[PDB]
RNA sequence: GACGGGAUAAGUGCUGAAAGCAUCUAAGCAUGAAGCCCCCCUCAAGAUGAGAUUUCCCAACUUCGGUUAUAAGAUCCCUCA
RNA sequence: GGUUUGGCACCUCGAUGUCGGCUCAUCGCAUCCUGGGGCUGUAGUCGGUCCCAAGGGUUGGGCUGUUCGCCCAUUAAAGCG
RNA sequence: AUAUGUUAAGUGGAAAAGGAUGUGGCGUUGCCCAGACAACUAGGAUGUUGGCUUAGAAGCAGCCAUCAUUUAAAGAGUGCG
C-alpha cells in the first residue's frame, strides 16, 4: 500500500512523469495510502515544459492502486500500476486532461472536477 | 433579641426548633451547646461564656431565628434580570424555560415553598421563605451566564453592575 | 488571580481575610485578586 | 433481556437488501432447556440454569460424558427434563419470566437487535513473545543474534527484582471471551438456526454463549 | 474506548457571624475536571475468614474408640482431537 | 533538586566492562497535547501568564559514531528527567 | 498518674528571606456616656478653574496666590471617577 518512499507515475499536463512520496497526511503518522488519500510529493524528473520542474514538492491526491479497494456490495477491483494527480486544495487540479482512468469513490470526498476529465469513473 | 410578630408560633425542643407562620412553616436545627428562652412575644439569646466560638454561635444564631421568623411572615425574593438579545424567559408548566443563544433550551425545577415568578419574557423572580434557598438557586440560574464583560448580556441579579 | 508567597494589600481597598487557612485578598477589583500560597 | 446458548458452526457470506454483502455467524440454540431457578432468597442472586444438549441416561458399568453420572440425573429429572451436557447460567434476566423447566427457543430473539456473545478462544501452545503479545521483533543481518527473543526484561543491579506485568512464553489461548455489539440478522427456526453479524471466538463445535447487550448507550 | 452515577482538588457560590458592616467558612448547604471510585472485559474461595446452592452414595464386624473390601464417583488401560 | 562541569578519595585492583543505537519498558511531575479553571493592555478566531491534574498519547526521514544540534515534511502535541 | 496552662497545625513526627485580622501572654498608651468606634439614612459647599493653566481637564495637566461665609458643617474641594 502507498507509503513513503514510493514512486508513482502521473495523468495530468504537468510536464512531470513521476513522483516521490514524502508523507502521507493523515492522523498521527499514518503509515500507508489508498484511493483517495491525499499526500505530498515531489518530483524526480520531467518531460520538458509544463509548469512544474525538477525539485518541486507539491501534494497530490492518489488514484490507479495496484492493490485496489472494496466496495461495500462486495464487489473489487485492481489496476496494474499506481498514480496520482497533481492539486492545490481547490481539490481541483492545474492539468487539462487525465489519461489512465479512474477510480470512482474519489467522489465520497467531493472531487469532480477531475471526474468531469476521467475516461471512466470506474 | 428577636420578635415573634401575628400568628408566628415558636417550638423550642432544646437543638431543633420549628416555627410557624401564613406562607408555610420551617424545621430548623441549631448547635445544642446553645441555650435559649422564649419570652411572651419575644426571644432571649444566651451563650455559655465568652469563649472565642461561642460569640460566633450567638450572634450567628440570632441571624439564623431572625431569618425564619422574617421568612414565615414575610418570605424573601430575588430579582434576576435578563438583558441581551435573543434572551427569553418563562415560566412554563412547573418548570422554567430559557433561552440564551445556546443551541439548546434550559429546564430548573422548583422545591416546596418555592415559586419560580415572572412578569414578562426578559425578567423573572423567585419568592420563598428560605433566603438560603432562593439564593442557591438564583445561583445555580446564574452561574448558567455570568454577565459578560463588555455588553453585560447575561443573567443578572439588578444592582450588579459591569465589569470589562 | 496572582498567586505570590509574598502577599501585601496593591492598594487601599483592597481587604485581607483567610479562606481555608490560606490567604486571599479581595478589592472588587479582579486584577488584585491575590493568593499567598 | 434474555440469553441463550449455541455453537459456532460456521461462518458464510449473506447479503443485505441495498445489496451490500455482510458476513454472518452461524449459531445453532438446538435443545436449550431451563432446568433450576436460582433465587436471591437462598443463594443471593437471581438467575436462571440452562442446560444444550440432550445426552443420555444412567450408567449401568459405564463410563464418559456421553452417559450420565446420577446426581445430573437428580438434577434433570428434577424439572421434568433430559439430562444436558453444557449447564451455564444467565444472571441479569427478567427471572420473573421462564418458569423452571421450558425451553429457550430463539424466537425471544428478533432480527435488527444487538448483542454480545461469549466463548472460549482456540488452542495455541507455548507461544513466543512476539505471537502472544504482538511485540517487535529483532533485526536479521548486521550481524545480530537478536531475532525474536523477549529482550531485557528490567532495569539494573538496583530494582533487582523482577516485576509481575512482564511479558514472556507462555499459553495463548483458553479464554472467556466477550465480543460487545454485534447484529442479528435472521432467526430460522427451521432448523432452530439463528445468524449472528460479524464473527465470534470459538472453534467449530465448540461452545458458544449469547445475551442482549448490556451497554446500548445507557 | 462509551453513556451514566457517588465522593472530590483548583475555582465559583448561598446563608452567616467572630468583627452590628463586609466576609465562600469557623457552625451549615450546594456546585464543579479525561483525574479518584462505581459501572465495562478477564482471572479469582490455598480469601487457611478455605464460602453458598442443587443433586447423589448410605454396611458388617461387640476392640465402643476403630477395621474392612465395597457404594456413588474417578482413574489404570486404549482410540483420537 | 542532586539530571551537568566540578571538589572529596568512603566500597570495589585475587577484575563493579565504559559511549551511542535495537527490543523491553517502569516511574516522578517542575505538563508538551487533550479535561477543567482564574487574570488579561481577552471585541471575536488565535492568544500571553498563573493554577489543579500524570489517566492515556507524545511520529517518520536527511545529516554525522553521536548524545546534542541544524534541516525537510507532517501532526492535536511532536515534554523535561 | 497528679496540679497548671499552650497548641488546632498531624506542628510534634526535616528547611530560609519574607508575608499575614491565627491565637495566648507581659506593658505603653490614644479615643470613649457633657452619649466613642462602626454601618444606615440626613447634607454637602457659596463664588469659583479661583490665579497661572493644561486638549476642553470646571476635587484633577499641575505650578499651587488657594480667601473668607451659606453656614450644624465642608476645603478656591474630604473623595469616587
Ligand atoms: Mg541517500
Ligand atoms: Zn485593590
Amino acid at each position: 500500500m502507498i507509503q513513503q518512499e514510493t514512486r508513482l507515475k502521473v495523468a495530468d499536463n504537468s510536464g512531470a512523469r513521476e513522483v516521490l512520496t514524502i508523507k502521507v497526511l493523515g492522523g498521527s503518522g499514518r503509515k500507508t495510502a489508498n484511493i483517495g488519500d491525499v499526500i505530498v510529493c515531489t518530483v524526480k524528473n520531467a518531460t520538458p515544459g509544463g509548469v512544474v520542474k525538477k525539485g518541486d514538492v507539491v501534494k497530490a491526491v492518489i488514484v490507479r492502486t495496484k492493490s485496489g479497494v472494496r466496495r461495500n456490495d462486495g464487489s473489487y477491483i485492481k489496476f496494474d500500476e499506481n498514480a496520482c494527480v497533481i492539486i492545490r486544495d481547490d481539490k481541483g487540479p492545474r492539468g487539462t486532461r487525465i489519461f489512465g482512468p479512474v477510480a470512482r469513490e474519489l467522489r465520497e470526498g467531493n472531487f469532480m472536477k477531475i471526474v468531469s476529465l476521467a475516461p471512466e469513473v470506474l | 433579641i428577636i420578635d415573634i410578630p401575628s400568628d408566628v408560633t415558636v417550638t423550642f425542643d432544646g437543638n431543633h426548633v420549628t416555627v410557624k407562620g401564613p406562607k408555610g412553616e420551617l424545621s430548623r436545627t441549631l448547635n445544642e451547646r446553645m441555650t435559649f428562652k422564649q419570652e411572651e412575644n419575644t426571644i432571649e439569646v444566651v451563650r455559655p461564656s465568652d469563649s472565642k466560638e461561642d460569640r460566633t454561635n450567638h450572634g450567628t444564631t440570632r441571624a439564623l431565628l431572625n431569618n425564619m421568623v422574617q421568612g414565615v411572615s414575610q418570605g424573601y425574593v430575588k430579582v434576576l434580570e435578563l438583558v441581551g438579545v435573543g434572551y427569553r424567559a418563562q415560566m412554563q408548566g412547573k418548570d422554567l424555560i430559557l433561552n440564551v443563544g445556546y443551541s439548546h433550551p434550559v429546564e430548573i425545577k422548583a422545591e416546596e415553598n418555592i415559586t419560580f415568578s415572572v412578569e414578562k419574557n426578559t425578567v423573572v423572580k423567585v419568592e420563598g421563605i428560605s433566603k438560603e434557598q432562593v439564593g442557591a438557586l438564583a445561583s445555580n440560574i446564574r452561574s448558567v451566564r455570568p454577565p459578560e464583560p463588555y455588553k453585560g448580556k447575561g443573567i443578572r441579579y439588578q444592582g450588579e453592575y459591569v465589569r470589562r | 488571580m496572582k498567586v505570590r508567597p509574598s502577599v501585601k494589600p496593591i492598594c487601599e481597598k483592597c481587604k485581607v481575610i483567610k479562606r481555608k487557612g490560606k490567604v486571599m485578598v479581595i478589592c472588587e477589583n479582579p486584577k488584585h485578586k491575590q493568593r499567598q500560597g | 433481556t434474555k440469553g441463550i446458548l449455541g455453537r459456532k458452526i460456521g461462518m458464510t457470506q449473506v447479503f443485505g437488501e441495498n445489496g451490500e454483502l455482510i458476513p454472518v455467524t452461524v449459531v445453532e440454540a438446538k435443545e436449550n432447556v431451563v432446568l433450576q431457578k436460582k433465587t436471591v432468597e437462598v443463594d443471593g442472586y437471581n438467575a436462571i440454569q440452562v442446560g444444550f444438549e440432550d445426552k443420555k441416561a444412567y450408567k449401568k458399568d459405564a463410563k464418559s460424558n456421553k452417559y450420565a453420572n446420577k446426581p445430573a440425573e437428580g438434577h434433570a429429572k428434577k424439572a421434568d427434563a433430559a439430562p444436558k451436557r453444557f449447564i451455564r447460567e444467565f444472571r441479569n434476566v427478567d427471572v420473573d419470566a421462564y418458569e423452571v423447566g421450558q425451553e429457550v427457543s430463539v424466537d425471544t430473539f428478533v432480527a435488527g437487535d444487538v448483542i454480545d456473545v461469549t466463548g472460549v478462544s482456540k488452542g495455541k501452545g507455548f507461544q513466543g513473545a512476539i505471537k502472544r503479545h504482538g511485540q517487535s521483533r529483532g533485526p536479521m543481518s548486521h550481524g545480530s543474534h537478536f531475532h525474536r527473543a523477549p529482550g531485557s526484561v528490567g532495569m539494573a543491579s538496583d530494582a533487582s527484582r523482577v516485576f509481575k506485568g512482564q511479558k514472556m512464553p507462555g499459553r495463548m489461548g483458553g479464554n472467556t471471551v466477550t465480543v460487545q455489539n454485534l447484529e442479528v440478522v435472521q432467526v430460522d427456526t427451521e432448523n432452530k438456526v439463528i445468524l449472528v453479524k460479524g464473527n465470534v471466538p470459538g472453534p467449530k463445535k465448540g461452545l458458544v454463549e449469547i445475551r442482549t447487550s448490556i451497554k446500548k448507550g445507557n
